[PDB]
C-alpha cells in the first residue's frame, strides 16, 4: 500500500541474496592468500566480478524509492547507502581517464628505484634499501643523498599526474551535492535527523583545530628535548633555536619518530622489558599464543571463539612448497565464518599483535545480527581503536606476571617508567602534528585557496610553523613531495589516524574507571572486569545503525571528541621534560635554514 | 502385531525442502520409542507438546502422522505451536492445540549442497497443516507478475546455500515432526 512497505520488501530480498554471493567471493580470496598459484587467482577474478556486477544492478532499482516519504530511520540509513551514485556519475571517457591515472601512481610508487652515483650498474629500491639507510645510518651526507634523490626521481614524475587527480575528482563530489572533494571524506562523520546528536560536515574542521591547540605545550617540550640530544650525534648541523632537518627523524617522511630511540634514550643503562627468552625456554608455540589471548576476552565477559575458527584458520607458515602472504589480517567471510591469517613467530612482538587481530574478530561477532548494510564500525576510526586498547593492557607488567611470562621478582622503578613512555611518545604524539598538517594541506588544496603556483611554498610554510621541520635543500614548484607517501599517491584518507588516537584514550580512561583503577593511566589493566566488558559490548553490538555520537556516549558519557585523556596518559612525561629544558630554549624560529 | 516403520523414515537417503514436505502415515502397528532414546545425544532438539516426553511409550493413539524436511539451524525454533517468523507464515504451520513431538539433528556432512529452497514472500499467512508448492512470481503492489528482477516483482524461492565451512547457525538440520490424535476412535497405533 504505502511506500515504506514496498521498501522493506526490497531490503528483505537483498539481505538474503547478497549474503550468499559475498561468502563465495570471500572464499576465493582466502585460497589465494594461503596458496599462491596462477590457477587460484582465476577463481578470485571469476567470483569477485560476480559480486561487483551484483551491486550496481541492485542499486539501480533502489533509487526508485524516494527518501522523503520514509519515517523509519533504520530504513533510510540502508537506502542512503545503496543510493550512492559513486564514480558512476562521470562520463564514459572521464571515468576511464581517472582510472588509468590511479593505476599509474600505484605502479610508479611500487617500482621506483634510484641508482647511486659512481655505480651506474647496480641501483637501489625502497621496500628494501632506501629504508635501511633511513633506519640504520648516522652519516649526514649519506642520509641527505637518499632523501633528496628519491624525491627528485619519483616525486617529480608525480607532479603532472596529481594536478589532474584533484580536478577530475572535485567534479565527482560537485555532481554528488558536495562543494568539493574534501567534503566527501568529511561526510563519514555526518549525523542528521536525530535531535541532540547532529554533527555537520564543517564541524570536523573546528573540532580538530580546537583539540590541537591544547597539544602544543606537550609537543614543544618533547621537540626541544629531541633537538638537544640530536646535537651530540651531528656536531655542527643543528641550531639551538632553530628547527630539525627533515632527513634526521628515523624514517623517510618523518611520520614516526620510533627509530630515534637509540639516540634519545633517557636512561641507557636500564634495558627494556622483553619476554622472548622466557617464551622459548617454556616451549611456546603458535597455538599457545592464540590460546592465551582468547582467555583475555573471556575474562571481561565477551564470548569465545567458534569451532570453525580453529579448524579453518592459518596460524603458522606453511613451509615446503606452498606459498602465502604473511600480512596479519582478520577475516569476516560471512555466514558466521571468522578466521585469522598469520605467520606467527615465538616473539614478544607477535604476542601483542595477536591480541590486536583477535580484538577485530570480537567486533565482527557483535554486529553479525545487524542487517547486512549496517555491519561495520560507527565510523572509520572505531575498528582500529578497539584493537589498540587490547594490546595496551597485555603489555602492562602486571598482566605479564599473571600469565607467567615475567617473574614475580621483577621490580619496576621510576627510571624504566620514563623509558617506556618516551618510546610510546615518539610514536603516538610525534605523528599527531604530521597527520594534522597533511590533511589540512589536502583540504585547502581541494577548496582552491592554495593556487597551483604556491603548492610547495605553503607546504613548507606549514611545516615550519606547525611541525617545526625545515628542509635541507630548497624545493621549487617542480617538486611534489607530499605525493611521495603511500596514502597520498594511492588515494587514501588520512584523518582517521588523528581521530583513532583520541578515541582510543577516551575508551581506555572510561574502562579503567569501570574497573576501579587507582594510579597513573599507563598501568591500568582491564582483565577480570565484567563491568568494563559490559560497557564496551553495548557500543560493539550497535554497529552502524546508530549515530557515532550516541555510540560514543554509551562508553564515555560524552558526545564529542576530547583530548584531555590523552594528556593524562602522558602527564608524568610532561613533568620530567620541563626539568630538562630549564637551561635551554623551548620553541623554534622560522627564519633559520641549513642552506643559508 | 508387526513393528512400526519408524526406522525406515528416520534414516533415509534423501530429504525434501520445507516448501514440499512429505506426510508418510503410520497406522495398524505397535511402536517402540526406545530407539529414539538410546541415541539421545545425537538430537539437538527434543521437544514434546501435549504429552510428556518421558513415559509416552505406553500410550495408544487413533492416528499418527510424520513430516520430514531440511531447514537451517536458525529457523529450528520456528517449528512450534505459536510463532510468526518466516517458516510459520509461508512454509510450515502448526495449530495452537498441537500435541506431539519435534526432533532435529545436524547433518553437516550429507545435506551440504545446493538444492534446498524455501518461500520468502506471499499474500497472506497460510492455514495450519497447509502445503504450498507453487513457483509463480510475486509482487508487492498487485496480483501476479510476469518478470522477476523487474520493479515490484520478486521471485519467492530462495536457495539455502549450504557449506560445511559456515557457522553452526547456517548449517543444515533435518526435522521430523510427529502428530498424535487422541479422540474417540478405534485404536490404530499402540
Ligand atoms: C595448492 O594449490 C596447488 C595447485 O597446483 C594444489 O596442487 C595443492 O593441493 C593446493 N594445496 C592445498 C592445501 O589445497
Ligand atoms: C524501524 O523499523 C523496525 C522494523 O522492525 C522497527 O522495529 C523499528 O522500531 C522502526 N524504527 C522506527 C524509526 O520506528
Ligand atoms: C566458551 O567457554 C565456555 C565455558 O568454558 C564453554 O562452555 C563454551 O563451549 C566455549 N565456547 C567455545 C566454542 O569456545
Ligand atoms: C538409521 O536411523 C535410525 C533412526 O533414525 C536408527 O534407528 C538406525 O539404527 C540407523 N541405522 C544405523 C545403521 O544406525
Ligand atoms: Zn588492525
Amino acid at each position: 500500500s504505502t511506500i515504506e512497505e514496498q521498501a522493506k520488501t526490497f531490503l528483505d530480498k537483498f539481505n538474503h541474496e547478497a549474503e550468499d554471493l559475498f561468502y563465495q567471493s570471500s572464499l576465493a580470496s582466502w585460497n589465494y592468500n594461503t596458496n599462491i598459484t596462477e590457477e587460484n587467482v582465476q577463481n578470485m577474478n571469476n567470483a569477485g566480478d560476480k559480486w561487483s556486477a551484483f551491486l550496481k544492478e541492485q542499486s539501480t532499482l533502489a533509487q526508485m524509492y524516494p527518501l522523503q516519504e520514509i519515517q523509519n530511520l533504520t530504513v533510510k540509513l540502508q537506502l542512503q547507502a545503496l543510493q550512492q551514485n559513486g564514480s558512476s556519475v562521470l562520463s564514459e571517457d572521464k571515468s576511464k581517464r581517472l582510472n588509468t591515472i590511479l593505476n599509474t601512481m600505484s605502479t610508479i610508487y611500487s617500482t621506483g628505484k634510484v641508482c647511486n652515483p659512481d655505480n651506474p650498474q647496480e641501483c637501489l629500491l625502497l621496500e628494501p634499501g632506501l629504508n635501511e639507510i633511513m633506519a640504520n645510518s648516522l652519516d649526514y651526507n649519506e642520509r641527505l643523498w637518499a632523501w633528496e634523490s628519491w624525491r627528485s626521481e619519483v616525486g617529480k614524475q608525480l607532479r603532472p599526474l596529481y594536478e589532474e587527480y584533484v580536478v577530475l575528482k572535485n567534479e565527482m563530489a560537485r555532481a554528488n551535492h558536495y562543494e568539493d572533494y574534501g567534503d566527501y571524506w568529511r561526510g563519514d562523520y555526518e549525523v542528521n535527523g536525530v535531535d541532540g546528536y547532529d554533527y555537520s560536515r564543517g564541524q570536523l574542521i573546528e573540532d580538530v583545530e580546537h583539540t590541537f591547540e591544547e597539544i602544543k605545550p606537550l609537543y614543544e617540550h618533547l621537540h626541544a628535548y629531541v633537538r638537544a640530544k640530536l646535537m651530540n650525534a651531528y656536531p655542527s648541523y643543528i641550531s639551538p633555536i632553530g628547527c630539525l632537518p627533515a632527513h634526521l627523524l628515523g624514517d623517510m617522511w618523518g611520520r614516526f619518530w620510533t627509530n630515534l630511540y637509540s639516540l634519545t634514550v633517557p636512561f641507557g643503562q636500564k634495558p627494556n622489558i622483553d619476554v622472548t627468552d622466557a617464551m622459548v625456554d617454556q616451549a611456546w608455540d603458535a597455538q599457545r599464543i592464540f590460546k592465551e589471548a582468547e582467555k583475555f576476552f573471556v575474562s571481561v565477559g565477551l564470548p569465545n571463539m567458534t569451532q570453525g575458527f580453529w579448524e579453518n584458520s592459518m596460524l603458522t607458515d606453511p613451509g615446503n612448497v606452498q606459498k602465502a602472504v604473511c600480512h596479519p589480517t582478520a577475516w569476516d567471510l560471512g555466514k558466521g565464518d571468522f578466521r585469522i591469517l598469520m605467520c606467527t613467530k615465538v616473539t614478544m612482538d607477535d604476542f601483542l599483535t595477536a591480541h590486536h587481530e583477535m580484538g577485530h574478530i570480537q567486533y565482527d561477532m557483535a554486529y553479525a545480527a545487524q542487517p547486512f548494510l549496517l555491519r561495520n564500525g560507527a565510523n572509520e576510526g572505531f575498528h582500529e581503536a578497539v584493537g589498540e586498547i587490547m594490546s595496551l593492557s597485555a603489555a602492562t607488567p602486571k598482566h605479564l606476571k599473571s600469565i607467567g611470562l615475567l617473574s614475580p621478582d621483577f621490580q619496576e622503578d621510576n627510571e624504566t617508567e620514563i623509558n617506556f613512555l618516551l618510546k610510546q611518545a615518539l610514536t603516538i604524539v610525534g605523528t599527531l602534528p604530521f597527520t594534522y598538517m597533511l590533511e589540512k594541506w589536502r583540504w585547502m588544496v581541494f577548496k582552491g585557496e592554495i593556487p597551483k603556483d604556491q603548492w610547495m611554498k605553503k607546504w613548507w610554510e606549514m611545516k615550519r610553523e606547525i611541525v617545526g621541520v625545515v628542509e635541507p635543500v630548497p624545493h621549487d614548484e617542480t617538486y611534489c613531495d607530499p605525493a611521495s607517501l603511500f596514502h597520498v599517491s594511492n588515494d587514501y584518507s588520512f584523518i582517521r589516524y588523528y581521530t583513532r588516537t583520541l578515541y582510543q584514550f577516551q575508551f581506555q580512561e572510561a574502562l579503567c574507571q569501570a574497573a576501579k583503577h587507582e594510579g597513573p593511566l599507563h598501568k591500568c589493566d582491564i582483565s577480570n572486569s565484567t563491568e568494563a566488558g559490559q560497557k564496551l559490548f553495548n557500543m560493539l553490538r550497535l554497529g552502524k545503525s546508530e549515530p557515532w555520537t550516541l555510540a560514543l556516549e554509551n562508553v564515555v558519557g560524552a558526545k564529542n571528541m576530547n583530548v584531555r585523556p590523552l594528556l593524562n596518559y602522558f602527564e608524568p612525561l610532561f613533568t620530567w621534560l620541563k626539568d630538562q629544558n630549564k637551561n635551554s630554549f623551548v620553541g623554534w624560529s622560522t627564519d633559520w635554514s641549513p642552506y643559508a | 502385531t508387526n513393528i512400526c516403520p519408524f526406522d525406515q523414515v528416520f534414516n533415509k537417503t534423501q530429504f525434501p525442502s520445507v516448501y514440499a514436505w512429505e506426510r508418510v502415515r503410520i497406522s495398524d502397528c505397535v511402536s517402540d520409542y526406545t530407539v529414539l532414546y538410546n541415541s539421545s545425544a545425537s538430537f539437538s532438539t527434543f521437544k514434546c507438546y501435549g504429552v510428556s516426553p518421558t513415559k509416552l511409550n505406553d500410550l495408544c493413539f487413533s492416528g499418527v502422522y510424520a513430516d520430514y524436511f531440511v531447514v537451517k539451524g536458525d529457523h529450528v525454533h520456528q517449528i512450534a505451536p505459536g510463532q510468526t517468523g518466516v517458516i510459520a507464515d509461508y512454509n510450515y504451520k502448526l495449530p495452537s492445540e498441537f500435541v506431539g513431538c519435534i526432533l532435529a539433528w545436524n547433518t553437516r556432512t550429507i545435506d551440504s549442497k545446493r538444492g534446498f529452497y524455501y518461500r520468502l514472500f506471499r499474500h497472506g499467512n497460510i492455514r495450519p497443516y497447509e502445503r504450498d508448492t507453487s513457483n509463480v512470481p510475486y509482487n508487492a503492489a498487485g496480483g501476479t507478475c510476469n518478470q522477476p528482477g523487474t520493479h515490484n516483482c520478486y521471485e519467492p524461492l530462495q536457495d539455502y546455500g549450504f557449506t560445511s565451512t559456515s557457522g553452526v547457525g547456517y548449517q543444515p538440520f533435518r526435522v521430523v515432526v510427529l502428530s498424535f490424535e487422541l479422540l474417540n476412535a478405534p485404536a490404530t497405533v499402540c
